[PDB]
């Protein structure tokens, strides 16, 4: 009977000089905390409980209480940052990772858990975990010929503890930690549980969020074609976070987003500019619009995979926040592309739902509309037809947005407007 | 996915 004790009892048994009777104790304290309703956390901690908990996860000869006071800790740990913060001011860093090596199992995978919950509340505390010295011990356990040999679970806890020490910025992760972090990384980038991809994916999202160099770093490891594959999975777990890792690495140097396109990445877009779930929708778009705003020939990729089809549907009818992602990568579209390429961009359709968007609230997308425009009216100028496009725009009803775009606030947007209306429908 | 989880 560990169940439903009083805090008094528990610190009753904690106080005691018997080391039964402190696991008894420290056992109906994680059942307390292990309950979904209110877990008294802070109640726990009042009671002056931590120091004890961490004192007995270095108790080598009674394992039970290791295990239930990492327990106890792991779900202390997983409250507020005050409650963190309480878990590692009572020194809980240095004696987890001491219990990383274990002979048991299911205490290195607490001590595990644990460390990822303390490493998840920030950049701070997750550089602490990692100047205590936890990679080392972490990664010896996943140092083994097949990952299909341990046990599901702690494979689990594994990757996210990992994925929550690749995670943060204002810093990012120490440079040195992530290049020792990453081959065991793109290890389980590879394996087969879904989950361990799941947070996989987020890992690497996170190392590619940031500066060239972190992205760099990255894609030297290999990892872009099982990313791009991943981005063609069915589960959405999966996708979403590929896709993140995707559109960072395309945020970077152009040869960067060019290793995106010759891994296939442009061959899934079809799907995923009309994926059911918004925010692939929405973050599949943005992604298109850094690669819109490339090279030339990498513009001719995106045309030769049939996307500015896909672009068009979207301008047409999404999310609004997908629709203005969509009038980014046309107005980078128009910027880097040639004239072929813009004249391309009018014969699919663009310049109704492009005109459409006008009437929207936001000012933003209004002053990238009126910048295509304008680049759509230069190629037509070096091609001569700007008196067909001038029509094309009237008979859709376009101008009209125009002309109610003269009395504007914002000043960028009268002078974008009557500059189009003096320069072309005059 | 959660920066932090408790076991239950």
């Amino acid at each position: 009977g560990t169940v439903n004790w009083s805090v008094e009892d528990i610190v009753k048994g904690i106080n005691s000089n018997n080391l039964e009777s402190q696991l008894q104790a420290t056992q109906a304290a994680r059942k307390l905390l292990s309950r979904e309703k209110q877990p008294p956390i802070d109640n726990i901690i009042r009671a002056g409980l931590i120091p004890k908990f961490v004192s007995f996860l270095g108790k080598t000869d009674c394992s039970p209480i290791q295990f239930e006071s990492a327990w106890a800790l792991t779900n202390i740990a997983s409250g507020t940052s005050e409650q963190t913060k309480a878990v590692v001011d009572g020194g809980a860093i240095p004696a987890f990772i001491s219990l990383l090596a274990s002979p048991h199992a299911h205490i290195s995978e607490q001590a595990v858990w644990a460390l990822g919950n303390i490493a998840g509340d920030g950049s701070a505390f997750r550089d602490l975990v990692i100047k205590h010295g936890a990679i080392d011990p972490l990664l010896a356990l996943l140092a083994v010929p097949d990952l299909s040999t341990l046990a599901c679970g702690y494979l689990r806890n594994l990757t996210w503890t990992l994925s929550n020490l690749c995670r943060n910025k204002n810093p990012a992760p120490p440079l040195d930690a992530v290049e020792q972090i990453l081959p065991t990384l793109v290890r389980l980038l590879h394996h087969n549980d879904p989950e361990v991809l799941a947070d996989s994916c987020w890992a690497i999202s996170y190392l590619t969020d940031g500066p060239n160099e972190r992205i760099e770093m990255v894609v030297k490891k290999g990892v872009v074609p099982q990313l791009v594959k991943l981005l063609g999975a069915t589960e959405l777990p999966i996708v979403t976070p590929a896709l993140r890792a995707i559109g960072n690495i395309v945020t970077g140097t152009d040869e960067q987003t060019q290793k995106v396109i010759d891994a296939g990445a442009l061959a899934v877009f079809p799907s995923l500019l009309t994926n059911p779930k918004t925010n692939i929708q929405k973050e599949a778009t943005w992604t298109m619009s850094n690669i819109t705003a490339g090279r030339q020939d990498q513009i001719q990729q995106v045309v030769n995979h049939g996307l500015v089809p896909f672009l068009v549907g979207v301008l047409s009818k999404a999310d609004f926040k997908t629709q203005k992602e969509a009038a980014w990568a046309i107005t980078n579209y128009t910027s880097g592309g040639t004239v072929e390429q813009i004249v391309y961009l009018v014969h699919c359709g663009i310049i109704e739902p492009l005109m459409n968007l006008l009437s929207a609230k936001d000012t933003k997308i209004i002053q990238v509309i009126l910048d295509a425009i304008s680049n759509i009216f230069q190629a037509a100028e070096k091609l001569g037809e700007t008196e067909k496009l001038s029509i094309m725009i009237e008979e859709c009803g376009g101008l009209d947005k125009i002309e109610a775009l003269q009395r504007h606030e914002n000043e960028s947007v009268y002078k974008a407007s009557l500059n189009l209306i003096e320069k072309y429908f005059s | 996915p959660p920066t932090k989880k408790a076991r239950v």
